[PDB]
RNA sequence: AAAACUCCAGUUGACACAAAAUAGACUACGAAAGUGGCUUUAACAUAUCUGAACACACAAUAGCUAAGACCCAAACUGGGAUUAGAUACCCCACUAUGCUUAGCCCUAAACCUCAACAGUUCAACAAAACUGCUCGCCAGAACACUACGAGCCACAGCUUAAAACUCAAA
């Protein structure tokens, strides 16, 4: 199925900041990941501060990835991104619209309920 | 700890306005439900009276809301007897 | 007009106390509890300005957890501030207490003008387990 | 000779359908010092206030125009077998004729 | 006989209202709309009767809130200062 | 309602866990 | 023990699976989606090797192939989680039944 | 508004567990519950607190705290003439509430009834 | 029908001498997912 | 109030195998026990019903066996208080333990005390009265979550379970 990852890098220069995308979509088809387009969130300043494997990071890269891959795929990609130390995090996760959404008809009315009690005149 | 400070659970003092900062504090936390939570959290409290207490707010809850639904209702209805005979 | 919301590092800040930015304006710090409550003076660079507490004010077990210890300790920490050359500050407290409400106006009839008031209270998200319930 | 089914068909209320967001003239039949009640239509009369504009100007027979919630004043509680009910009900006037 | 009533809809019915975002799509990334729908102060999350939209809504865009939280893309404790000059959809009174 | 017969069962079994742990 | 390059169930009436390209087959293949794949393949593999008649679950038959597919996945699950009572109590449940419906179908 | 109850209590038609547990029956009254106090009066704190600090600067001195020590007894009196007022207030009625008694006189005129 | 998309989308998924390309390409370009949303359900950017 | 710590306390910076605010006024899952931080994997029986106290699989917390874990809480214990006395309620410190592993024990007011299936419209209190079929359970109180016997990795236990004497009540 598709796999969205999530990748969170530190603010650094186009240059490896390209080699590091390249070595991670190189370990995507050794897995042997299909890639289907990468997303550029863009720099931003994090919300709040990260400690990484080895420094404090308060401002981030936040990329996007959309592949397929098997399942043990996630796994090996997960320690890969955890051993690797230029991404802050790396987070997997399944495609929202692949969930193809429920047709809503609308919030109906809860009329109040009632016979909960009998009919006594107490 | 790591957030930036300044931002969350401040109110802007103006005119030196303390008591006004202060009220306006207080009321939008016990309106996100702080003050109770903290309160509570003294002390451990049970799952037992815990759920115990949460069933018995939520119906009073229930209670309050339909007794002031009715009393909106029927204020409107409490004016100068028009018929007195 | 006026903006509840405090400033921001990033721009744009429209409002300086005193010819200066919120940044660098000194903090008050106050840790309120049941039976005592501590006030602390700090600059922006984390330097301690002023410290007192009911304790030092010479209060007793009974009388530390109360307001007018903590309006006392006020006095003494604005005197101080006063003496060291700080007018504004930035309130924060944490934790409830008899003399929470009580130390802020203990600054103000001591001379010090606050200008925002924080609330850094602990809340943990079921981190930690309190002692158990007394029976009174 | 006409059924009851005929005349309800053609009745005015069947062509009214629902009472809330329409007008409505209607007169009243008591007035108290304070507000004053109109008979518009159907069963119930609706009370109300007496506007602060034109205050001396409502007397026995005056034709106002208003619009009207519902006919009746009625809600559901929780341990309420039947609605309690108003004996009224609720509208709003913005003029007279 | 032909003036009688016949079984028959109601076409008085006014049509379910939906909510803001019964229709429209959520995500753990639309960092805007998840910081409309919670507290600016305290972070809280705003609940039902605040908020004004259907339960399926409301625990998607709470479970992308927690997501987003914990992924780093929104904070914990205090709303993010660029959004606060936005639209108010929940509704409150201290102010 | 009444718990007195609760209450029986209750000091029989603390007399039995007393007694066992005499003897 | 199907293949993981066969394609899935629902893509086999297209003629469109020769003419398209290798990695889109690849992606098509049931290897990389979930095992209820996998397992319906299977099911349709053994009612096809056994059934005069496909396209019939409501037959006993079809039920006792799907519940042995269904009872082999558990027993996989359970190897590998040798802790999951709540698997086993269902595995224990679908042998049951399956004894049971063999029993009638003897009958 | 209103949370519904549809199957939160314990019912024999209702298969899960129940949500609620109330103590006593779940019907509406027709009596409202009675105001009560809020807490014990205070006032004129910070007044004495000025009182205590002129007093031990200038050791018992009354010519010279008199702005101080005029401040405290006219705090005093004028938090008395304000219990007093609070007093004749809710007596007269209390603006905005209206007052139980009054309530419970529409809700008996007027009341619910949960039998037939 | 269903095919033909993820089928034509082939030429859009990357590969490795695309790689050189389509990494500067996103990193130079910028995207953003944010939205809000008024009262009566007008989106707004 | 005492006792305790001052290697104490306040701000600031780095840091966990511990438990998972708000959402939740939500009523969803699981057979039950139970489950409400985040992501991934696997997965949520039976398209007639009932059905083993001759079985099998589970079964809260507590407890046991051998390694490990240490923020916090805390049986026990110690000290300080109160009391005529206080082996307790109040306070401070600390331990088994609560946690992760591989096993064991198999009990709760395990109750929503309301059996499963298919349906309909009055003793009192409680959560209105009922119908057709099915399994299980009950026969005055107490002796009795007891004795004897039989089984269990359980050995101060668990399951099953009486009898004698006494009373006209319970
Ligand atoms: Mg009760
Ligand atoms: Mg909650
Ligand atoms: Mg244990
Ligand atoms: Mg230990
Ligand atoms: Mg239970
Ligand atoms: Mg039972
Ligand atoms: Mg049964
Ligand atoms: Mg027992
Ligand atoms: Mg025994
Ligand atoms: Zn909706």
């Amino acid at each position: 199925p598709r796999y969205e990852l999530a990748l969170i890098l530190k603010a650094m220069q186009r240059p490896e900041t390209a080699a590091t995308l390249k070595r991670t979509i190189e370990a995507l088809m050794d897995r042997g990941a299909i890639v289907r387009d990468l997303e550029n969130l863009g720099e931003r300043a994090l919300p709040y501060r990260i400690s990484a494997h080895s420094q404090q990071h308060n401002r981030g890269g936040y990329f996007l990835v959309d592949f397929y891959a098997p399942t043990a795929a996630v796994e090996s990609m997960v320690e890969h991104l955890s051993r690797d130390i230029d991404v802050i995090r790396g987070n997997i996760v399944k495609h929202p619209l692949t969930q193809e959404l429920k047709e809503c008809e609308g919030i109906v009315p809860v009329p109040l309920a009632e016979k909960l009690y009998s009919t006594k005149k107490r | 700890a790591k957030h930036l400070k300044f931002i969350a659970r401040t109110v802007m003092v103006q005119e030196g306005n303390v008591e006004s900062a202060y009220r306006t504090l207080n009321r939008i936390l016990t309106m996100d439900g702080l003050i109770e939570d903290i309160k509570h959290r003294r002390y451990y409290e049970k799952p037992c009276r815990r759920r115990q207490r949460e069933s018995y707010e939520r119906c009073r809850r229930i209670y309050n809301m339909e007794m002031a639904r009715k009393i909106n209702f029927l204020m409107r209805k409490n004016r100068a007897d028009p018929w007195q005979g | 007009k006026f903006s509840i919301y405090p400033p921001i590092p990033g721009e744009e800040s429209s409002l300086r106390w005193a010819g200066k930015k919120f940044e660098e304006i000194p903090i008050a710090h106050i840790k309120a509890s049941h039976n005592n409550t501590q006030i602390q003076v700090v600059s922006a660079s984390n330097e301690p300005l002023a410290f007192a507490s009911c304790g030092t004010e010479g209060f007793r077990n009974a009388k530390k957890g109360t307001g007018i210890a903590a309006q006392t300790a006020g006095i003494a920490a604005a005197a101080r501030a006063k003496q060291k050359g700080v007018i504004h500050i930035r309130v924060v407290v944490k934790g409830l207490g008899p003399g929470r409400l009580s130390a802020m106006h203990g600054l103000i009839m001591g001379g010090l003008e606050v200008i925002s008031i924080t609330d850094n209270t602990p809340i943990p998200h079921n981190g930690c387990r309190p002692r158990k319930a007394r029976k009174l | 000779v006409e059924s009851f089914a005929s005349m309800l068909r053609h009745s005015p209320l069947t062509q009214m359908g629902p009472a809330k967001d329409k007008l409505v003239i209607g007169r009243i039949f008591h007035i108290v010092e304070n507000d004053l009640y109109i008979d518009f239509g159907g069963k119930f009369h609706c009370v109300c206030r007496r506007p602060e504009v034109d205050g001396e100007k409502y007397q026995k027979g005056t034709r106002v125009r208003l619009r009207l919630l519902d006919l009746e004043l009625t809600s559901r509680f929780l341990g309420a077998t039947t609605d309690t009910t108003v004996l009224e009900a609720n509208a709003v006037l913005l003029g007279i004729q | 006989n032909e003036d009688l009533p016949i079984s028959m809809e109601n076409p008085y019915k006014e049509p379910l209202k939906k909510c803001i975002l019964c229709g429209k799509h959520v995500d753990y990334k639309n960092v805007q709309l998840l910081s409309q729908f919670v507290s600016p102060f305290t972070g809280c999350i705003y609940g039902r009767h605040i908020t004004g939209l259907c339960g399926k809504k409301q625990k998607e865009i709470t479970k992308a809130i927690k997501r987003a939280q914990i992924m780093g893309f929104m904070p914990v404790t205090y709303k993010d200062p660029a959004y606060l000059k936005d639209p108010k959809v929940c509704n409150i009174r201290y102010r | 309602k009444n718990v007195l017969k609760i209450r029986r069962r209750k000091m029989n079994h603390h007399k039995y866990r007393k007694l066992v742990k005499k003897t | 023990d199907p293949p993981p390059s066969t394609l899935l169930k629902d893509y086999q009436n297209v003629p469109g699976i020769e003419k398209v390209d290798d990695v889109v087959k690849r992606l098509l293949s049931l290897e990389m989606a979930n095992k209820k794949e996998m397992l319906k393949i299977k099911q349709e593999q053994f009612m096809k090797k056994i059934v005069a008649n496909p396209e019939d679950t409501r037959s006993l038959e079809a039920r006792i192939i799907a519940l042995s597919v269904k009872i082999r996945s558990y027993e996989e699950h359970l190897e590998k989680h040798r802790k999951d009572k709540a698997h086993k109590r269902y595995l224990l449940m679908s042998i049951d039944q399956r004894k049971k419906m063999l029993k009638n179908l003897r009958n | 508004a209103t949370p519904s109850l549809r199957g939160r209590l314990a019912r024999f038609g209702n298969p899960r567990k129940p949500v609620l547990k109330p103590n006593k029956p779940l019907i509406l009254a027709n009596r409202v519950g009675e105001r009560r106090r809020e807490k014990g009066e205070a006032t004129c704190i910070t007044e004495m607190s000025v009182m205590m600090a002129c007093w031990k600067q200038n050791e018992f001195r009354d010519d010279a705290c008199r702005k101080e020590i005029q401040g405290f007894l006219d705090c005093a009196a004028r938090a008395q003439e304000a219990r007093k007022m609070r007093s004749i207030q809710e007596t007269l009625g209390e603006s905005g509430s209206l007052l139980p008694n009054k309530l419970n006189k529409l809700l008996q005129r007027f009341p619910n009834k949960p039998y037939l | 029908r269903e095919v033909l998309q993820l089928q034509e989308e082939v030429k859009n998924f990357i590969t490795r001498e695309n790689l050189e390309a389509r990494v500067e390409a996103a990193l130079d370009s910028r995207k953003n997912y944010n939205w809000a949303i008024t009262r009566e359900g007008l989106v707004v950017r």
